[PDB]
């Protein structure tokens, strides 16, 4: 019965009270459909929140914070009810408890509260949770607790609009740089996903990340044995290289391109796609970065992915080679045309997506404009792969820019 | 990963 537990949870008999709070925790935890609504409806929230402050009996503190965590793990109305019961300041107090399982359940409850949205996040931030949370980053703390701490940090960084206060982000960044020195896969994955979220906001936070000196620790994770770490690190470093050429070169100076042969040939199509997206952002930069790409001998592999890769990887590879054509040297475009580029490039002129067609058209046009001297040789190659057929068929494309560009480059 | 987590077992 759901009334007996709330009736016994207020009993002055400490044994029966702790048993009842434990039974409430069990009802909220073990099952797939916890009866959170009826439990709140019976008035258990104030009882649990006032059990939170009984320093005399830490087991009761633990069980109460546990039940509150599992209540806050549900809908936004239930997390907001936990918050309305003024449990956040009590969790912030429990952070300093000498009993580490109580202090860990407090962190878990705070993480569930922060995960609801920017409002609860900014409430918990304004009450000063960042520094007491980061004080747990030490070898003494067991790795389960540190995993929960890294998860709370991820929840702190996950929402971009409205973003957490830049002061809090500045306080968080060194903690992430400390956590990235870890070996545990879950901690590393969470740290790198938090870095990925932070880099999403724009070039300001990209520069903030770079100033932390964490890129030297993040880049080598592209070759980690665990593929989850690999995809997380690839996302983060791609976000970074979407920034200015100096930021991209900061990433490149850690020798990131060394880690990409194993990515362009990875068995998972997703890692291929993300690697070619990274390299496409690299080719859009200065000609020094294009030459750095060519030096690592990555051009043949991105050509091969353009040829025989999955659809999204093919789109990213078309983007890579087209940015290369736009911001590349005549000799480098010749290097491209030399490595069987145009035959597999022209087979994507038939796809339904209009952006890929626009991109391949502009790429071919700009290589022909870049090499008008010896264009007579290049144009005959298109006939071999049946590319001229698809170009004169594109002349009938619906949107105007594609057809007018086909007409414009028929020369 | 997940934004909210439910704790089932303690040790």
């Amino acid at each position: 019965s759901l009334e007996a537990i709330v009736q016994n949870a207020s009993s002055d008999n400490q044994g029966i009270q702790l048993s009842a709070v434990q039974a409430a925790r069990k009802l909220l935890s073990s099952d797939r459909n916890p009866p959170i609504d009826d439990l709140i409806k019976s008035g258990i929230l104030p009882i649990l929140v006032h059990c939170l402050e009984r320093d005399d009996n830490p087991s009761l503190q633990f069980e109460a914070a546990w039940a509150l965590t599992n209540i806050a793990s549900g809908t936004s109305e239930q997390t907001q009810a936990v918050v309305q019961s003024n449990a956040v300041p009590l969790f912030l107090r429990l952070l300093h408890s000498p009993h580490q399982n109580v202090c860990e359940q407090a962190v878990w409850a705070l993480g569930n509260i922060i995960g609801d949205g920017p409002q609860c996040r900014d409430y918990v931030i304004s009450l000063g949770v960042v520094k007491p949370l980061l004080s747990f980053i030490s070898p003494s703390i067991p790795i389960t607790f540190l995993r929960n701490v890294t998860w709370v940090m991820v929840n702190l960084c996950r929402h971009k609009d409205p973003p957490p206060p830049m002061e809090t982000i500045q306080e968080i960044l060194p903690a992430l740089c400390v956590l990235i020195h870890h070996t545990d896969v879950n901690i590393l994955v969470d740290t790198v996903w938090a870095l990925s979220y932070l880099t999403d906001a724009g070039n300001e936070q990209i520069q903030m990340v770079i100033d932390s000196g964490i890129v030297p620790h993040l880049v080598p994770l592209l070759s980690h044995q665990e593929v989850k770490v690999q995809t997380a690190a690839l996302r983060a470093v791609g976000n970074i290289v979407t920034g200015t050429d100096e930021q991209t070169q900061v990433v490149l100076n850690c020798d990131a391109l060394s880690h990409f042969p194993a990515l362009l040939t990875h068995p998972k199509e997703k890692i291929n796609k993300e690697a070619v997206w990274f390299l496409s952002n690299i080719t859009a930069g200065n000609q020094q970065q294009v030459q750095a790409v060519i030096d690592a001998n990555l051009v043949p592999m991105i050509i091969h992915l353009l040829d025989k890769g999955d659809f999204g990887t093919q789109k990213e590879a078309a983007w890579a080679i087209s940015n290369l054509t736009i911001s590349g040297r005549k000799d480098q475009v010749a290097y491209l045309i030399q490595q069987n580029v145009i035959p597999p490039f022209c087979n994507l002129l038939t796809v339904k997506d209009a952006q890929v067609v626009q991109v391949v058209l502009d790429g071919l046009s700009n290589i022909l404009k870049m090499a008008e001297d010896e264009a007579e040789t290049i144009g005959n190659l298109i006939e071999e792969c049946g590319g001229l057929e698809k170009i004169e068929q594109l002349q009938n494309h619906e949107n105007e820019d594609i057809y007018k560009l086909a007409y414009e480059i028929i020369d | 990963g997940k934004r909210k987590k439910i704790r089932t077992i303690a040790a």
